[PDB]
RNA sequence: CCCGCAGAAGAAGCACCGGCUAACUCCGUGCCAGCAGCCGCGGUAAUACGGAGGGUGCAAGCGUUAAUCGGAAUUACUGGGCGUAAAGCGCACGCAGGCGGUUUGUUAAGUCAGAUGUGAAAUCCCCGGGCUCAACCUGGGAACUGCAUCUGAUACUGGCAA
RNA sequence: UAGCUAGUAGGUGGGGUAACGGCUCACCUAGGCGACGAUCCCUAGCUGGUCUGAGAGGAUGACCAGCCACACUGGAACUGA
């Protein structure tokens, strides 16, 4: 069975744009919603959709700028294996600050950026680049 | 018994005193309970040769330490402000 | 130590002049300085990467006058000095009280700024000194024991200096033989040849 | 204008019925000293005659890739085959410190920084293309303001 | 190599063996120096090596190399030895310190002379 | 000083016995051209 | 507000004492997981209550024997 | 520490020069004598042997062994691999252990923030001074990646409940 | 190196130390440690730090400084805070 599905998100994410699809569909929960609600905010998706009563679908819509893909990398972090949380003064800096870097802070998911500007550390989702 | 009294410090002719709060068996540099201040005996016009926490040493000759008389000396040339 | 061989002969394997024997001359003109480094003259070398890179370093030490053993302790301060690094070791062989001597004016050359420096007649600051690696430090004054005011080449060697390119970074008097370091030297301020990148690069290794 | 540079030159042979024909092969690279760089392989039978085939396809085959100001904008994997070649930014580090190959295609690239190291087999011919993979998958502060958050302001700062 | 494999067995760091076994590894040793031979290199080269078998202080009988161009060793006479094996003889993996304790310089020798010991021909 | 042989006991036979000893082997030139003349870089490798 | 600690019993009978182990998450300093990990302590306690497989409550008190120095404060259930 | 001498007067050697790695050719020896860290040179035109000329690298210090680390991403957490190069147990069931879909409430152990105590001084690092200046000496901070207690946040992880 | 331990795990009462305690006895109950590695064998003083390394780590801890241990070998007690 699936161990993490939040990594299936991003393999979805990755694949659908290297597939060249215009939109994905996966099963939703919250924390995708609100990964998929950072990465509406930060460009790197056109919007989402949670239409489903019983069964709650996530579709995400791609985005293609130009012939080539916009989400370039998207890493997987603190998968269960391995679950880091780095604090305040050691978040990184994601292709220097070209790429985010999803946290989930006390005081919500914020992406990396947002997140030294409110001052917390957090559980590293991954390194959306 | 509880002592204030200096250490050496410094290269060979050119010493660094140090006022220092420690125990009377331990050695002229070993365990020291603290720091308190220093000293330059071969300071002329620099910053001023000699700086100590006299507030600091009030607290300890209250409590039953020894001033050494070097130290005493030296506290008499800094007095309060003279 | 300090290398007490034939001079030209330093010059001759950089291919330019290092102004070692920089007088009334040109070059000497009628022995060969344009190349012949040693016995094979007409060899022309390559010269590999590595080569390059040994003889930028090569050039700056033959130049200043300085030994490995002291070059290498210049690297790493300017390491830790803030900033660009190659430009910062700039700032320090430019900051030898031996190097300041010679842009006042009083040094023929170096070698003579060495003897001059060191046989007890240059005061910084009112402060005899001796040593050649004194850094001498911004806004302050230099100048010459009386007893070695008119020595008759405190005379010769400054006059040269007018046909010397005038630094900024330092300016002279020549009434009591005196003059003041002002600022530090910038990059551009001189040198314009000679290259740092391949000094940082090779200790970088 | 172009400043190439001749990096590696090795003889490789055929081996045909009565011995082995040694043919030259050379990896040259032009750049441009501003981001243009493209690398030309090329091989004759001769020294001399190898390296001006290798000087066509050089400068036939140049790649603009834009960077600021004399260093590369994000840490970077060229992986290529061979190699799994990091440049990291650098930032007014004063040095082209690289490896063998990975100095002669950045320094004609105009890159006066760059820290670099070479994972993987260290290969000339397969090192250039590492890096020459690894320049083009480089993105600028307005190319990433251009797809995604659109303001150089916003997403740099 | 997954990360639940190693906080069971640690990755295991091995040791390389020291080049040489002058116990306790140390600069050099003195031996007695027993059966100064000569001997044939390997299969490429072809010469006739001059080779001593020393008794070392330790208790080892290691064998070393007498490297130079003229020795007067014999069956005694304390030699000083320094690691570094050659490359073509088997088992050879010391050296010689030419112009120590009784192991004399090598005579008509005037551009290495550190190696090899000569003082200098004074002048 | 002493050649130092491959074998213990000698008996009946000096030279003879030191015939078939690795000092006195065959030893074959490697030709510089012709069979057997192929080399990776040779004595100096400038090109 | 005293320093203490819980933890569930492991070995029960010991006459007029028992034998707890708590169970302690570290992150291993190398690699990096937070690794179960279990300590042992000798736990007294008056009036035998408690029996086997249960989660108590220990201070540290001053030691009632060798390598014995833990009491019991309460009891969250005794057995399902 | 400062002044005086018809005085340059008392003070320069040490490895290497085939490539890796800055640095070139002649005589003597001819797989013999020897060189070496590795690849490998010497078989009568050796820049690799020995000796001289020059050349380079350093310099009152060089060079060789010896020890550790680096290069070594050839023990890979940061940071590797397993169809054929070394490597998927012959297969399956399965305890401990590891991990685990989704919703809500709760607690606040993990996590994050702030404060306090401690983390000795020295050393290392950053600004400042003092021995003609540098090594060294040294004032004030940072740091000592940590640990514990207290007060909050409590998304994610864990426990409990439905 | 896979089982190890019998004053060993603990209790009650006596004695003892400056002081809690198997630290030491009497009696009683049989437990204790153990794959998160017990016992055993080999090697070794520990820590601040030091040498390297981009960092992470690795190796090592001379001098300076704190602590422990030892004083020809083994053992014991007295004096004395
Ligand atoms: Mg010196
Ligand atoms: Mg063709
Ligand atoms: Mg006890
Ligand atoms: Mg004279
Ligand atoms: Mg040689
Ligand atoms: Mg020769
Ligand atoms: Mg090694
Ligand atoms: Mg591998
Ligand atoms: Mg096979
Ligand atoms: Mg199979
Ligand atoms: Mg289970
Ligand atoms: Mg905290
Ligand atoms: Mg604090
Ligand atoms: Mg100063
Ligand atoms: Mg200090
Ligand atoms: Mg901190
Ligand atoms: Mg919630
Ligand atoms: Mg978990
Ligand atoms: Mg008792
Ligand atoms: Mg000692
Ligand atoms: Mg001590
Ligand atoms: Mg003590
Ligand atoms: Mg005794």
């Amino acid at each position: 069975s699936m161990q993490d599905p939040i990594a299936d998100m991003l393999t979805r994410i990755r694949n659908g744009q290297a597939a060249n699809k215009a939109a994905v569909t996966m099963p939703s929960s919250k924390l995708k919603v609100a990964i998929a609600n950072v990465l509406k905010e930060e460009g790197f998706i056109e919007d989402f959709k949670v239409e489903g009563d019983t069964k709650p679908e996530l579709e995400l819509t791609l985005k293609y700028f130009q012939g080539k893909a916009v989400v370039e990398s998207i890493q997987r972090v603190s998968r269960p294996g391995l679950r880091i949380y780095k604090r305040k003064d050691e978040l990184p800096k994601v292709m220097a600050g070209l790429g985010i870097a999803v946290v989930s802070t006390s005081k919500g998911v914020m992406t990396d950026r947002a997140a030294r500007q409110a001052g917390l550390g957090g559980e590293i989702i991954c390194y959306v680049a | 018994m509880v002592t204030i009294r200096l250490a050496r410090h410094g290269a060979k002719k050119r010493p660094f005193y140090q006022v220092v709060v420690a125990d009377s068996r331990n050695a002229r540099n070993g365990r020291f309970i603290e720091r308190v201040g220093f000293f330059n005996p071969i300071a002329s016009e620099k910053e001023e040769g000699t700086r100590l926490d006299l507030d600091r040493i009030a607290h300890w000759v209250g409590q039953g330490a020894t001033i050494s008389d070097r130290v005493a000396a030296l506290i008499k040339e800094v007095n309060k402000a003279a | 130590a300090r290398y007490l061989g034939p001079k030209l002969k330093l010059s001759r394997r950089e291919g330019t002049d290092l102004f070692l024997k920089s007088g009334v001359r040109a070059i000497d003109t009628k022995c060969k300085i344009e190349q012949a480094p040693g016995q094979h003259g007409a060899r022309k070398p390559r010269l590999s990467d590595y080569g390059v890179q040994l003889r930028e370093k090569q050039k700056v030490r033959r130049i200043y006058g300085v030994l490995e053993r002291q070059f290498r302790n210049y690297y790493k301060e300017a390491a830790r000095l803030k900033g660009n690094t190659g430009e910062n070791l700039l700032a320090l062989l430019e900051g030898r009280l031996d190097n300041v001597v010679y842009r006042m004016g009083f040094g023929a050359t170096r070698a003579e700024a060495r003897q001059l420096v060191s046989h007890k007649a240059i005061m910084v600051n009112g402060r005899v000194v001796n040593i050649a690696s004194y850094q001498v430090s911004p806004n302050d004054v230099v100048s010459i024991r009386e007893k070695a005011k008119k020595q008759s080449r405190v005379k010769a060697a400054l006059e040269l200096a007018e046909q010397r390119e005038k630094p900024t970074w330092l300016e002279v008097d020549a009434g009591k033989m005196e003059g003041t370091f002002k600022r530090k030297p910038e990059r551009s301020d001189l040198s314009a040849d000679i290259n740092e990148h391949l000094i940082v690069e090779l200790y970088s290794k | 204008e172009l400043q190439e540079k001749l990096i590696a030159v090795n003889r490789v042979s055929k081996t045909v019925k009565g011995g082995r024909i040694f043919s030259f092969t050379a990896l040259t690279v032009v750049g441009d000293g501003n981001g243009r760089v493209g690398f030309g392989y090329g091989k004759a039978r001769e020294v001399p005659a190898a390296i001006q085939k290798a000087m066509e396809k050089a400068r036939r085959n140049m790649i603009n890739v834009a960077l600021n100001n004399g260093t590369l904008q994000h840490p970077v994997k060229g992986v290529h085959t061979g190699s799994r070649v990091f440049m990291q930014p650098a930032s007014e580090g004063t040095g082209i410190i690289a490896g063998g190959a990975m100095r002669a295609v950045l320094e004609v690239a105009g890159v006066h920084n760059v820290l670099a190291k070479a994972y993987g087999s260290t290969n000339p011919i397969n090192v250039v293309r590492a890096t020459i993979d690894g320049l083009e998958n480089m993105n600028s502060p307005e190319m990433v303001a251009a797809k995604r958050g659109k303001s150089v302001e916003e997403i740099l700062g | 190599a997954t990360v639940n494999q190693l906080v069971r067995k640690p990755r295991a760091r091995k040791v390389a063996k020291s080049n040489v076994p002058a116990l306790e590894a140390c600069p050099q040793k003195r031996g007695v120096c027993t059966r100064v031979y000569t001997t044939t290199p390997k299969k490429p080269n072809s010469a006739l090596r001059k080779v001593c078998r020393v008794r070392l202080t330790n208790g080892f009988e290691v064998t070393s190399y007498i490297g130079g161009e003229g020795h007067n060793l014999q069956e005694h006479s304390v030699i000083l030895i320094r690691g570094g094996r050659v490359k073509d003889l088997p088992g050879v993996r010391y050296h010689t310190v030419r112009g120590a304790l009784d192991c004399s310089g090598v005579k008509d020798r005037k551009q290495a002379r550190s190696k090899y010991g000569v003082k200098r021909p004074k002048a | 000083s002493r050649y130092q042989h491959t074998k213990g006991q000698i008996k009946d036979n000096a030279i003879e016995a030191l015939l078939h000893d690795p000092l006195f082997r065959q030893r074959v030139e490697k030709n510089k051209k012709g069979k057997g003349s192929y080399m990776r870089k040779g004595k100096h490798g400038n090109r | 507000k005293i320093r203490t600690l819980q933890g569930r019993v492991v070995s029960d009978k010991m006459e007029k004492s028992i034998v707890v182990a708590i169970e302690r998450f570290v992150k291993h300093p190398i690699y990096g997981k937070f690794i179960k990990r279990t300590t042992k302590l000798h736990v007294h306690d008056e009036n035998n209550e408690c029996g086997i497989g249960d989660v108590v409550e220990i201070r540290e008190c001053r030691p009632l024997s060798k390598t014995k120095s833990w009491t019991l404060v309460r009891v969250v259930e005794k057995a399902v």
